């Protein structure tokens, strides 16, 4: 099929997204969670790892690697070390709020996917690293983790299966980089959130030096349903190799900014116009949209008139789905002063470990501040462009990558605005 | 702004008295049992956060005490406390007002929310009111972008503000009342204000759509 | 009988499994640029000066950490490798201070010398520089930390060779600073060796400061008698006068270190 | 860290007295061979040159750095002392 | 069937030690942690 949208309310995984119905154990049961789990655990890992493979699920954290293949690196005989699952609730990228709702309104789907996903990987426990600012969501999660322990759903002999499993909530201390998979692993270890190099890959040397898998909240929180409702059912949504539903955040200059769940590959215009109520001042007032959090390049109105919302449609437009966080800007915005803020954010978030992001991201920040003020020369635009190509691809982790793409996106599509401010500054101060 | 070198002063030195209360020692014993034996060093963050929650900031004596309890080099605790922004190494007010200014909030007049808090409290970002009651600073995306603008006071979120609304929260705090966490525009969470557009039907109960043969 | 075969610019090398790209190039005689890596410290991998192109791969691997895989062609001098070095050297120097005339490293600075061999000849950095306040860590090692390139060699040496876990990094991002946070003296019978392993003038010798330049000095390869270990040393002299004692490498005795008494 | 001054063999002469010039304090010498430094490609070429010239020589064997086992992944060992406590 | 109010309100009463008290109750249900085999890497 070629249409994608108006997802039926029967096919929505996060049936309690808005927190209207009860989130505690007595309610998550009435909505299907923890149902026939003992049947799922006894089916083995090769069946669960076959469900994730078939569904074409790709990690929702922001890199989009196939979830089934990735979780199979931990499907190996043990060498005497414990195996661990680390759910990434760091929720750090600007524009994205999806993971917040799962931990606050549907925590029993997150605890269940930790068991289901952990069983597939042969893990003994799950560490749920949540960002330190989400103190109330963490408490919700701890209250639900207690209830699933009291009822026997996790812990010793979970769901009467034979498997023993633990769920630990570890609270972060306020750093966007600890959401990086290997920085996260180091933070759980009592160190600074500095990412590691690869290899070794966490599937060999991970948390505490043990084999580890890091999964996003939204990635794990849908593993139980995919096992319950089948691989093919989740493959029925979205284009080939872009399967499933998705949590879309729409923010910025929309009428009704909101978090909604929608099918994958829905056209960006439909996503804004239906669920968000449209751009402020009309669609024609649209200037540019960041299709997935501040890391991804922006795109102008022309490319937003037909582009879909999935990992491949947005890659032909020179951007990415990222976290599927949609930030909209209308003509009254100061586009250059808005991207220059993303650089201040990446400049303020860089761990400082490796040279290109240490100096480059800060250096790009200093330059972008002058473009905003207008105090530069049109020959610096190609200089800044190049300085970004020396950050991208040379850093330990992908933050320097994500700090370079926004600058590339602005230069690609909004150069005349950069070169028209610089005129007004020269004349004004001649 | 802030400095990552500590110089002793009469009100912050290795002899400023800090100790864990006996009911915050039973809590530490439970933090340290979350990690494999031999890797107790993984407990530095929660325990170093525990000291802050019991004192509101981290004197150099507090940090030297987490080190003694967990048996790590003190420098390894100094690295942690200086790395993460939530550890207050300089004393702060009773209420720590954090205003988000990253792009999603900036597009919704987060400056106005900031401009208002400056005049109402009579301070500037980074300062602390002479009452030692309020501390105002900007921050980065606090994860509630769809409900911008928003502030965090201590451990709560006050979303969807309008310059009028934040003023209300600064008086309930002066009056000693608790200003009720949550949005401020009628809607309760992240749903689209103006009625729902999704999840209208009642949820679909247990056993729905379950594949055959399971 | 497990020596895999790798290629360095085409020439084939039989290396043990576990050898890195950087050690593979040692054997064909090619030395990779570096700052953070040191053969006697744990691998760190943050300076990114060793980025090297592997044929048919798009990204560049860190030569000092990437384990080598059989059938690889390491292109130590391709365009990607040369451009990674130029870009990286360009960042290292962006916030570095114009200190070479007043710096005790000048004339024997890995940052000066690798900027001449692998970096560019221009500056396109038109901003202000950072400046970090100095730390007083004892009477032997002078710190002028604006010259630090945050390579963490001092941190790894102190931790793993001296066993003195007192140097570390505080702060974060471009504000990240090496040191001790508090005011501690880095006193140890092996502490003077940070002067050698620090690749720049951030950590230099107080007793030796300002007294000579490297090109001036004559090197006499002698032995140390302050103890019975017989550490191999080098004695720099200038115009009939002893300037400083340095370690001479001897694997079976002192490796590359000497006690502070010797130094 | 460069190793490019460690490839060739050198021939140097024993140090002789230097003293201070009475007028200026410069370093005076009566040794004509104090700044003589011959370069050779092989240990054998350097010995032959000294032999045919009658200089008594003294040879020291090349000190190469022994090959070492590196491993970034060793910094995170589940149970070995090589687990570093800081990056 | 309600779905017209907000049924996540318990967080209006969490205090400064909530997360750390639940973690203390949960300590009875945990399983014996694995042991590397040494007290620490010996800092
Ligand atoms: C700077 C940075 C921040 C990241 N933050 C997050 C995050 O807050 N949540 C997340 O699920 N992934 C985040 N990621 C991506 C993770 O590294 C990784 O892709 C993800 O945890 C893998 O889990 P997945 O299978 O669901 O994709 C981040 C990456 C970078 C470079
Ligand atoms: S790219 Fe930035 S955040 Fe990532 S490791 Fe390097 S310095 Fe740290
Ligand atoms: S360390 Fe000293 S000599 Fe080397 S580049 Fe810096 S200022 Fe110049
Ligand atoms: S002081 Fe020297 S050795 Fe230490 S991190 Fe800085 S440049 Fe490297
Ligand atoms: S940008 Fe302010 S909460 Fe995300
Ligand atoms: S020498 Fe390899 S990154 Fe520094
Ligand atoms: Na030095």
């Amino acid at each position: 099929k070629t249409s994608f949208g108006s997802l039926k309310d029967e096919d929505r995984i996060f049936t309690n997204l808005y927190g209207r119905h009860d989130w505690r154990l007595k309610g998550a049961l009435r909505r299907g969670d923890w149902y026939k789990t003992k049947e799922i655990l006894l089916k083995g890992p090769d069946w669960i790892l076959g469900e994730m493979k078939t569904s074409g699920l790709r990690g929702r954290g922001g890199a989009g690697f196939p979830t089934g293949l990735k979780w199979s690196f931990m499907n190996k005989p043990s060498d005497g070390r414990p195996k661990y699952l680390v759910v990434n609730a760091d929720e750090g990228e600007p524009g994205t709020c999806k993971d917040r709702e799962i931990m606050r309104h549907d925590p029993h789907k997150l605890v269940e996917g930790c068991l289901v996903g952990g069983r597939a990987m042969g893990a003994r426990a799950a560490y749920i690293y949540i960002r330190g600012e989400f103190y109330n969501e963490a408490s919700n999660l701890q209250v639900a983790i207690r209830e699933a322990y009291e009822a026997g759903l996790i812990g010793k002999n979970a769901c009467g299966s034979d498997y023993d499993f633990d769920v630990f909530v570890v609270r972060g201390a306020g750093a966007y980089i600890c959401g990086e998979e290997t920085a996260l692993i180091e933070s759980i270890e009592g160190k600074q959130g500095k990412p590691r190099l690869k290899p070794p890959f966490p599937a060999d040397v991970g948390v505490f030096g043990c084999p580890t898998t890091v999964a996003n909240v939204e990635t794990v929180a849908v593993s139980p349903t995919i096992c319950r409702r089948g691989g093919t059912w989740f493959a029925g949504f979205g284009r080939e190799r872009n399967s499933g539903t998705k949590l879309f955040n729409i923010s910025g200059h929309v009428n009704h900014p909101c978090t909604v769940e929608e099918e994958m590959s829905v056209p960006l215009k439909e996503l804004i116009e239906k669920h968000a109520g449209g751009v402020t001042g009309g669609w024609d007032n649209l200037l540019a949209v960041i299709p997935g959090g501040s890391s991804t390049p922006l795109i102008p109105k022309s490319v937003c008139e037909t582009v879909l919302m999935d990992f491949d449609a947005l890659v032909q437009a020179q951007t990415g789905l990222g976290t599927a966080a949609v930030i909209v800007m209308d003509r009254s915005t100061d586009i250059v002063k808005a991207i220059a803020r993303l650089i201040e954010f990446y400049k303020h978030e860089s761990c400082g470990q490796c040279t290109p992001c240490r100096e480059g991201v800060d250096w790009m920040n200093k330059v972008m501040a002058r473009f905003v003020k207008g105090d530069a020369r049109p020959a610096e635009i190609d200089s800044l462009w190049e300085i970004s190509k020396q950050i991208e691809g040379h850093t330990i982790c992908a933050l320097g990558d994500g700090a370079a793409w926004p600058v590339q996106g602005l230069i690609r599509h909004f150069r005349p605005e950069l070169e028209d401010r610089m005129q007004r500054f020269a004349q004004q101060h001649r | 702004g802030a400095l990552f070198v500590h110089r002793d002063t009469p009100e912050n030195n290795p002899d400023t008295p800090f100790d864990f209360t006996p009911e915050n020692y039973k809590r530490i014993e439970a933090i340290v049992k979350n990690y494999p034996e031999g890797h107790q060093a993984a407990a530095v963050l929660p325990v170093l956060d525990l000291a802050q929650r019991q004192n509101g900031w981290l004197p150099i004596s507090a940090m030297n005490k987490v080190a003694e309890v967990l048996q790590v080099p003190p420098m390894r605790v100094y690295e942690v406390a200086t790395f993460y922004t939530m550890y207050n190494r300089k004393p702060v007010g009773k209420y720590h007002i954090q205003v988000c200014t990253t792009t999603p909030c900036m597009l919704r007049d987060s400056d106005s929310i900031l401009e208002t808090l400056q005049r109402k409290l009579g301070i500037k970002v980074g300062e602390t009111t002479p009452d030692k009651l309020f501390t105002l600073i900007e921050v980065e995306c606090l994860g509630a972008c769809v409900n911008a603008p928003m502030v965090q006071i201590n451990d709560n979120y006050y979303e969807d503000l309008t310059p009028k609304d934040i003023e209300e929260i600064i008086d309930e705090l002066k009056a000693g009342k608790v200003p009720k966490p949550g949005p401020r525009s009628g809607r309760f969470c992240c749903e689209p204000a103006g009625g729902l557009t999704s999840l209208t039907e009642p949820p679909k109960g247990p056993g729905f759509g379950v594949q055959a043969g399971l | 009988s497990n020596l895999i075969e790798v290629f360095v610019d085409g020439q084939s090398v039989m290396v043990e499994p576990g050898t890195t790209v950087l050690q593979a190039c040692e054997k064909v005689g090619m030395q990779i640029p570096r700052f953070c890596y040191h053969e006697r410290l744990s691998v760190a991998g943050n300076c990114r000066m060793c980025l090297v192109e592997i044929e048919k791969a798009p990204k560049v691997v860190a030569a000092c950490a990437m384990p080598v895989m059989k059938g690889w062609n390491i292109l130590t001098n391709s365009e990607k490798s040369k451009k990674a070095r130029e870009g990286v050297m360009e960042f290292l120097l962006a916030n570095h201070p114009l200190d070479c005339p007043i710096c005790d490293q000048g004339g024997e600075c890995d940052l000066q010398d690798q900027s001449m061999m692998f970096g560019s000849d221009r500056s396109r950095f038109l901003e202000g520089k950072r400046a970090v306040e100095d730390k007083n860590i004892g009477p032997l090692v002078k710190t002028i930390m604006t010259r630090c390139i945050q390579c963490t060699r001092c941190i790894r040496f102190a931790s793993e060779i001296a066993g003195v876990d007192d140097l570390g990094t505080t702060g974060r991002g471009n504000d990240m600073q090496v040191g001790t946070y508090i005011e501690k003296m880095f006193m140890s019978e092996l502490s003077g060796n940070v002067i050698d392993i620090c690749p720049v003038g951030a950590l230099t010798s107080k007793p030796y400061a300002f007294t000579a330049r490297p090109w001036e000095t004559r090197k006499t390869e002698s032995i140390d008698v302050m103890d019975a270990v017989g550490s191999n040393i080098v004695v720099s002299t200038r115009t009939g006068e002893v300037m400083r004692i340095l370690p001479r490498m001897h694997e079976d005795i002192n490796e590359e270190w000497i006690s502070d008494k010797t130094r | 860290s460069g190793v490019n001054n460690t490839k060739k063999w050198k021939m140097e002469f024993d140090t002789r007295e230097r003293w201070e010039n009475p007028l200026m304090g410069w370093a005076s010498t009566a040794d004509p061979l104090s700044n003589m430094v011959l370069t050779f490609s092989a240990k054998e070429d350097a010995i032959a040159f000294a032999e045919k010239n009658g200089w008594s020589y003294d040879v020291e064997e090349k000190k190469v750095p022994k090959p070492k086992s590196k491993s970034y992944g060793a910094n995170f060992s589940w149970n070995k002392r090589t687990r570093v406590s800081t990056k | 069937t309600d779905t017209t109010t907000y049924k996540n309100l318990q967080h209006h009463d969490y205090n400064t030690y909530t997360f750390l008290d639940l973690n203390l109750d949960l300590s009875k249900f945990r399983l014996p942690q694995p042991s590397s085999g040494r007290e620490s890497p010996r800092h």
